[PDB]
């Protein structure tokens, strides 16, 4: 059965080309004694040495190209562009370089926003959050991409499963298993990564006691794992998202249901960490 | 075991443990010193960690008589607050 | 006349009764002055006064239509103040460059409708009404995100079409979008992509100065919304206005059954 | 009828807190203090019966997807 | 399959006797005309039915014939059934206009008024099975005990109305009116209960009323309406809170007075549900 076809990504392709051209072309201000050439090609080439499979690019540089108009697609609509920024970036590496997990972490955001200033408009968007870490946790693997199959019984399908559920593989299979059947869990074909959760709390100097400062979850995915320390202020890359959770009896409710229930809360993500603060 | 660590006793094993002003010590500690002198080991049951650490320390103490320089003609045990059994050690 | 269900507050009637409410001191016993202050700042959130419509005529009845039926009346009031902004601009001709400033969202924030006595006195007979309350705040809960416009996906092809939530429910079409394609396979709901709106929760003791003595005061959890969220901290003894709500809770556990005794919370449209 | 080899020091010498996904399925040395240990509860291991399917090894550690007659137990801790 | 065995007590003609009890009266015009109309006039909700007068009526209906079946024993013998039976009779004799009722005036009365208006109109148009009698009430029937100064008639053993100990309470008093006494304990704070809660449909509308029976009920979706049903395909329906009829609900436990406790044991509380006025 042919899949006809795929659609449409529109702007996503424009941002793919813009971001590719941006990471390619300068991206250079300084002249004479530089700070010139490239710096991002030289960034990837310097990265070829340790091959730690992450990159660092400044947001301030990214705003300079289109006068911030490029940075806007990468701001509010950002999570829409995560699969595009990755594969796209690989389309660069395949050209200039010779086992691929790539963690893109932007940094140096124009303005730092407190946890109190966190809004539901800021979802899917880079936001810098400053505050002290509380309750770090031990590093464990994420499923990332998995082969869970067969799944009735020989299929051996390896795809997707990137989103956090993790249920389920084996749906719309093999061709053709028609599972159902077992999931089935196979952990040898599934690459893993990172991660450690930290519960971020607002600094005590800002909060007007009587306050009772409101902590919130930030999970560190990426190679910035372990970079965080308890009792200290840290600046993160926003990617606010949301995570589903079981609330106490009186919420008071009642949030909607998905019918042929859902309970959500803000869980902040950070793909980059720094000790600033 | 605090968000494992020994007290002075465990830390100082084979060495010399030096304590002063017993009288100002909260009972919670007093039982610890007593146990240490008694069986030469500190047992810890919390949280999940369960052991007996070994403190062989010599205790040297400074104590302050109740009230004045010499509180009474009355015997030492009467002179100071510390109970007689801990003193016998 | 366009009757609307049981609320029976008529569209294309009360809109005009409010539209000629404009330009009044009057009376009293501001109004357009403060609105003319509002148009520059872009702060929106028109706080109103309440009482205005009383004893003033016309709209002696509108006060009773809002008090007895605040749900619709607030929405209609917002539409009308928006179109009275639109009619304010055409008077001065080209304003603020140009039409975008009207597009921005506005709302009415009514307050001080009568003097209500406590939470305790309240009858179960009035569940859509504007209700004063007072008491300290024991805690301000972390922000819960609320559905506004829902997003959907499928294995085919994949297509990006999505549908708004409207009422407090979510129904996705079984099959399917664009086209067609089909097949019957269940919809894939992206969790993060869809839009959200701020809903806090605020616990309130009932007037600790006014008590049965010695019985400990009763909790009232008022859920707020939008701008009002995270606009307060704790222990504020002053006052709050908003629409009363009784909504069913899911009990034991699972089972998809209703406990049949609806819990009660306040929508708290305004705070002052 | 089985001898599993002990394999002395293998640096590495990763300590504890330094560990990643890269260590999966691959033998790695670790070091540190013991904390109170569970008592010794025989694990299922090999399965055997008089019939009555055949011997089924399970597992480390799943067990999906019971009979027993003479099964060779091995202590777990 | 579920056998049946006749009993001398029959509710059919007893209802008739209730109807003769109501609106036909002398001893106290009659009290049941005025007491009912003042409720119909909507300045009054609670209907306090005294069992004393029920006692007075039988004398006129016996000796003084013509002789009839007894209520005062038959009521307190059951006393739940009469709330759904003795009280529905009020619907048949109630003054229709009654005076100056209007519509709004009252909140939520306009809702149902427009319900019956649009229903009458649309039905009379369609013909060119009705809203339940429990939704339209706005009043509560409450019996009271006969102590009594006139209980000395004497019907003797007829009295409970025996201000009994909580200890005296037995499993043989279930489904029989009983006075009890003690100190109020814990006196839980009032919350709204529910009765009908007619959810609203979408496409073709109508209404359906789900009975609130026992403690809880299961909510339904589907479609009950034949119009939305099967074409096309099943209309969606939601509960409307304005339309529902709410009855106040407050529960409280009552421990014994402790003088009524023997040399031994312990104070035993008894849970008490409250409704309406
Ligand atoms: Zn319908």
């Amino acid at each position: 059965l042919n899949h006809v076809k795929k659609v449409d990504d529109v702007t996503g392709e424009k941002v793919r080309e813009a971001f590719e051209q941006f990471l390619e072309d300068f991206s250079v201000q300084s002249t004479d004694t530089g700070e010139v050439e490239k710096v991002y090609r030289a960034q990837i080439e310097f990265m070829k040495i340790y091959d730690l499979n992450t990159i660092y690019i400044d947001y301030q540089h990214l705003s300079m190209r289109e006068n911030g108009a490029l940075a806007m697609a990468i701001s509010e609509q950002y999570y829409r562009f995560l699969p595009f920024l990755q594969k796209g970036l690989r389309r660069v590496v395949r050209k200039y370089a010779p086992e691929r997990v790539f963690q893109i972490s932007f940094f140096n955001l124009p303005t730092v926003h407190r946890i109190r200033d966190i809004r539901s408009e800021k979802i899917g968007s880079l936001l810098s959050i400053s505050g002290t870490v509380t309750r770090t946790s031990e590093v464990r693997p994420e499923l990332y991409k998995a082969s869970f199959t067969c799944d009735m019984c020989r299929a051996i399908v390896d795809n997707v499963e990137q989103s956090f559920k993790y249920t389920e593989p084996t749906f719309c299979p093999n061709p053709s298993c028609e599972n159902r059947a077992f999931w089935t869990l196979n952990v040898t074909r599934s690459r893993f990564l990172d991660w450690q959760k930290v519960r971020i709390q607002e600094n005590a100097n800002e909060i007007p006691t009587g306050s009772m400062p409101r902590t919130l979850d930030v999970i560190l995915r990426g190679d910035s794992v372990e970079r965080a320390k308890p009792g200290d202020r840290c600046k993160f890359t926003g990617v606010e998202i949301v995570v589903p959770d079981v609330t106490q009896l009186g919420l008071p409710g009642v949030k909607p249901s998905s019918t042929l229930d859902l309970t959500y809360k803000i869980s902040f993500l950070a793909c980059h960490v720094i000790s600033i603060g | 075991v605090r968000k494992l660590e020994g007290g002075a006793l465990v830390l100082a094993d084979k060495g010399v443990c030096l304590i002063d002003e017993f009288d100002k010590m909260n009972d919670q500690d007093r039982t610890s010193i007593h146990e240490a002198m008694e069986q030469q080991s500190i047992s810890i049951s919390k949280a999940g960690i369960v052991t007996t650490l070994q403190a062989r320390c010599s205790i040297i103490a400074a104590a302050n008589p109740n009230g004045g320089r010499y509180n009474s003609t009355l015997p030492l045990a009467q002179n100071v607050s510390l109970t007689e059994p801990i003193l016998s050690r | 006349l366009r009757i609307i269900w049981g609320t029976n507050v008529s569209i294309q009637e009360c809109t005009t009764n409010f539209r000629n409410f404009l330009m009044s001191f009057k009376y009293k016993f501001y109004y357009i002055k403060q609105l003319n202050e509002m148009r520059e700042l872009g702060t929106s959130n028109l706080n109103l006064d309440a009482r205005n419509l009383l004893a003033y005529k016309q709209t002696e009845d509108l006060y009773h239509q809002l008090l007895n039926y605040p749900q619709e009346v607030i929405s209609i009031m917002d539409q009308t103040i928006k179109d009275c902004m639109v009619s304010l601009i055409v008077d001065n001709n080209l304003d603020y460059d140009l039409d975008e400033i009207e597009t921005k969202f506005y709302k009415v924030r009514p307050y001080n409708v009568g003097s209500c006595k406590g939470m305790r006195e309240l009858n179960p007979n009035d569940i859509d009404k504007l209700i004063n309350l007072k008491g300290l705040v024991l805690r301000s809960t972390p922000v819960i995100p609320d559905m506004k416009v829902a997003f959907f996906k499928c294995n085919v092809c994949d297509h990006t079409m999505a549908v708004e939530i409207d009422r407090g429910v979510i129904q996705e079409p079984a099959r399917c979008e664009r086209i067609d394609c089909n097949e019957p396979n269940s919809m894939s709901l992206i969790h993060n992509r869809c839009s959200f709106a701020d809903k806090q929760v605020i616990k309130l003791q009932e007037t600790p100065d006014f008590v049965p003595d010695g019985q400990t005061p009763h909790s009232i959890s008022l859920c707020v919304y939008d701008e009002l969220v995270d606009s307060c901290r704790a222990g504020d003894r002053i006052e709050v206005t908003g629409t009363f709500r009784s909504i069913p809770i899911r009990a034991n556990s699972r089972q998809r059954v209703l406990k049949s005794l609806y819990k009660t919370y306040v929508d708290v449209v305004h705070v002052k | 009828s089985e001898i599993h080899v002990r394999i002395s020091d293998f640096p590495t010498i990763y300590s504890l807190r330094e560990l990643r996904e890269s260590n999966l399925s691959s033998l790695v040395r670790v070091t540190g203090v013991v904390t109170r240990r569970t008592g010794v509860f025989p694990q299922l291991k090999y399965v055997k019966f008089n019939c009555l399917l055949g011997p089924f090894f399970q597992d480390s550690n799943e067990e999906i997807r019971v009979n027993g007659e003479k099964t060779v137990y091995r202590n777990y801790q | 399959a579920l056998p049946s065995i006749q009993l001398p007590v029959d509710y059919n003609n007893l209802f008739n006797e209730i109807t003769d009890f109501l609106v036909t009266f002398k001893q106290d015009g009659p009290k049941y005309m005025a007491m009912l109309q003042k409720v119909a006039n909507r300045e009054l909700n609670s209907v306090i039915i005294d069992l004393d007068d029920i006692l007075q009526y039988q004398n006129e209906k016996f000796l003084q014939g013509t002789q009839a079946d007894d209520l005062v024993s038959a009521i307190q013998q059951n006393a739940n059934h009469f709330t759904e039976l003795f009280c529905r009779a009020i619907d048949n004799n109630m003054p229709l206009p009654t005076k100056e009722i209007d519509y709004k005036d009252d909140v939520l009365d306009v809702i149902l008024n427009q319900r019956r208006l649009r229903n009458e109109r649309m039905l009379s148009d369609r013909t060119n099975e009705l809203f339940p009698p429990n939704l339209t009430r706005r009043y509560f029937l409450y019996f009271k005990p006969l102590s009594q100064n006139c209980a000395r008639r004497y019907r003797k053993k007829a009295i409970s109305s025996k201000p009994l100990s909580v200890r005296q309470i037995k499993g043989d008093f279930l489904g029989q009116l009983i006075t009890v006494r003690g100190i109020i304990t814990r006196v839980s704070d009032v919350k709204p209960a529910v009765e009908v809660i007619a959810y609203t449909c979408d496409q073709c509308g109508y209404e359906v009323f789900q009975e609130v029976n026992s403690r809880t009920f299961t909510p339904l979706s589907e479609c009950t309406s034949e119009e939305c049903s099967q074409n096309q395909t099943k209309g969606q329906l939601f509960m409307s809170t304005r339309a529902s009829k709410f009855s106040a609900f407050q529960e409280c436990k009552i421990q014994e007075l402790s003088q009524q406790v023997p040399v031994g044991h312990i104070p035993r509380s008894l849970n008490i549900h409250v409704n309406g006025t």
